[PDB]
């Protein structure tokens, strides 16, 4: 979707806060280090997420208001959420009360429970990975050198085609293989592997200036088309 | 009011009370554990770090071979160092060199290759670097204090894909003599995203 | 600029809030209405801004959160501000401390104070306008019927040309004659006027979707170029 | 907090506080005056409205040689009428046929022809209409009630210039027989917009 996430070439933003890596600290409230668990808890479970796609179409859904005010780690709050209540995993009014009941009294304290049997789960996940790797019978359309040009779609749901590349011109620079086709499996509707490749573009193809700059992406064979003739 | 609730955002603490909102419920209906979120806490705020690219790109800078090995098929040679994972099982290693730069970006949301170099910085994941990195690098690379001159090229990386890309800086001119587990203790965490270059330790 | 103000083809911003004509009220507040006698006053006498190229640009670099937040006449306020401390109006500080000082006691009155012939000034603009068509000695590109191509640059200043129909061909409908150049205008760099043409685009060429469907705008012809062969 | 300002907005007392100060400061240095706000106030929340519109199109559905003379040449016939003025400075009619339909936006800000239709809706200026309309117009106009059939080309206006655009509607199949004003009484604002159209009077 052309959503706000997709920030790409926009303007207005302002400068950019650096901070020294000494200083730039990871977490600076509890519920964000919460937050980190959550998220990597119910993926390595397949509890909601299988994968990052359905993990990134929660967070572009959020209403941009909301996007651009939440914190970081509220994006990814938004998202498990999101994909709970999809999924059925957790009743919408069920969660509703309990956030209530959190902002009213934000001390109360959780019953712990425990047991090493998920732990080990989520550390298979942790150290083995989810590589969207996959084995198809497909002959690639494009190779490596070919000149290529990206289809202009504007698809309603998940993509990682981003706009600031659309209906432009660019060359293959590798073919990594089949990947897990994000417009597809964010939606549930089955990890449909397409060939995926690095594309190259110049400054001048994408912003109309001559510069000797240039961006490197990787987009699904269903973003890209042959040159006509 | 009634006719603009998009004016108005949910206030910060709506947010923290739903972290934990769902952490109750979880555990409550016995679908996750607390000694499970703890392990995940752990492993990314103590266990992974900006110190493992590190050593590759000390490794790189002192071995002639591992350097060759690594930038044709960097996917192998990680996976013998150990350094894979979770956001980080596809790996690219970008070489700067006099002519050309690089710096990686994520204008989507902020995909980082967490088993490598850890978290991200806070600036990476907002809009601010995301939308300005990509149309002009140059601007954005002079906040950072890094001047180019336009005989330089400047490659853009935006990980669209699950694949995650790193930069692997030059050596500075001011080592020599200095040994890997040395060499690995200059190499700061924004020289390997493009932002900055290693500086001489001679000073 | 590509800014949160061109949201032509976005995704995500929800329904409609349709209400009734004889419901959908005009000012909900007393600042609201002040905000539209602020605005026509100072324009009307040239004070900040001499026409609405000034206007809209101050509007287009508030931050995006700010844009979403405040109200409509918020943005008003702002540009309001905007072009007053620019053009040294107002100093900063100065404004600074007032704005403060009503946000202590909002019930605090204000001095009134009166004169028709300010009040004469403001009725002159409000029914004679301000017609932005000039006199050039230049020879208008294109004609009508032509097919044209619209150019692709992203200005950072202030520009009348929505990113969803750049790079993208089209047909001109007319030829209005030469008009104000916003580009140059808002930034105070002089109204260098330009042939303004009414070109239409087919929902295919803008969305890659074959609908019956199509867009009409107007473009400035430092927009557009014409067809390669 | 600190590294993170842009995702604080500023509240909406500050705007109000923000449109005091400024008036107070104008005021009392003499650069505006009181009667002055008023007078526009007045002008735009009592003076003008959709009623002009209205007028237009009870003529033009009651005279075919001035329907004509306002569809070729509007700026005249307009300025004859005395419906001129600040942002109704340029205007043109599109007409809605039984195979064509006309909706006007400002996808950019809220440009809308003041002299003739008075401030726009609410929802004509947020978002929601102003990115979808564009894209998709089918849908945007189901949302209001209207289902056009797919052989009927929507034709989307959007004012990037100062040019302003007008909607002449179709004349219901319940009227003949009512007169100029008996008309004007029928057309809605919204009809003017291209988002509904004329019911007829016949219910
Ligand atoms: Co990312
Ligand atoms: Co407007």
């Amino acid at each position: 979707m052309n959503g706000i996430h997709d920030v790409g070439g926009m303007d207005g933003f302002g400068k950019i806060m650096y901070v020294k890596e000494e200083e730039d600290t990871y977490f600076k409230h509890d519920w964000e280090r919460l937050t980190f668990g959550l998220v990597a808890g119910c993926m390595a479970q397949g509890l909601g997420m299988k994968a990052f796609d359905e993990f990134r179409i929660g967070i572009e859904k959020m209403r941009p208001v909301d996007y651009l005010t939440s914190s970081y780690y509220g994006h990814w709050i938004a998202t498990v959420a999101y994909n709970l209540l999809e999924t059925g995993v957790l009743d919408e009014k069920e969660l509703e009360d309990r956030t209530q009941a959190f902002m009213e009294k934000p001390d109360t304290k959780i019953q712990r429970w425990e047991n090493p049997k998920l732990v080990k789960v989520v550390e298979k996940a942790l150290l083995e990975g989810l590589s969207p790797v996959r084995e198809v019978s497909s002959f690639p359309r494009f190779e490596v050198g070919e000149r290529i040009k990206t289809r202009n779609i504007h698809p309603t749901g998940h993509t990682r085609f981003p706009r600031y590349v659309r209906d432009k011109y660019g060359v293959i620079e590798e073919v990594y293989g089949a990947h897990v086709f994000p417009d597809d499996a964010a939606h549930r509707k089955g990890e449909n592997p397409q060939y995926l490749y690095r594309v190259r573009f110049d400054a001048e193809e994408l912003w109309g200036v001559k510069q000797n700059d240039s961006v490197y992406i990787d987009l699904w064979e269903g973003y890209l088309e042959p040159v006509s003739h | 009011d009634p006719r603009f609730p998009h004016h108005h955002p949910r206030p910060q603490s709506f947010w923290e009370a739903r972290a934990k909102a769902l952490e109750s419920l979880l555990i409550e209906k016995r679908l996750l554990s607390s000694d499970a979120i703890e392990r995940v806490i752990k492993h990314y705020e103590h266990e992974l770090g900006p110190m493992n690219g590190a050593k590759v790109v000390a490794k790189a800078w002192t071995d002639p071979e591992f350097k060759q090995r690594l930038l044709e098929d960097p996917e192998t040679v990680l996976r013998e160092l150990g350094y894979f994972g979770l956001q980080g099982e596809h790996i690219r290693v970008v070489e700067n060199t006099d002519t050309v730069h690089n710096v990686v970006v994520c204008t989507l949301c902020s995909c980082y290759p967490w088993p490598l170099l850890g978290l991200p910085p806070s600036w990476y994941k907002e809009p601010a670097y995301r939308s300005r990195v990509v149309k002009e690098p140059r601007k954005v690379l002079q906040e950072f204090g890094l001047d180019l001159p336009d005989s330089v090229e400047i490659r853009v990386w935006d990980s669209s894909s699950e694949v995650r890309f790193m930069v692997l800086p030059q050596r500075p001119e001011g080592t020599e003599g200095m040994t890997e587990e040395e060499l690995a203790q200059i190499v700061t965490r924004d020289s390997m995203i493009g932002v900055a270059k290693v500086q001489p330790p001679k000073v």
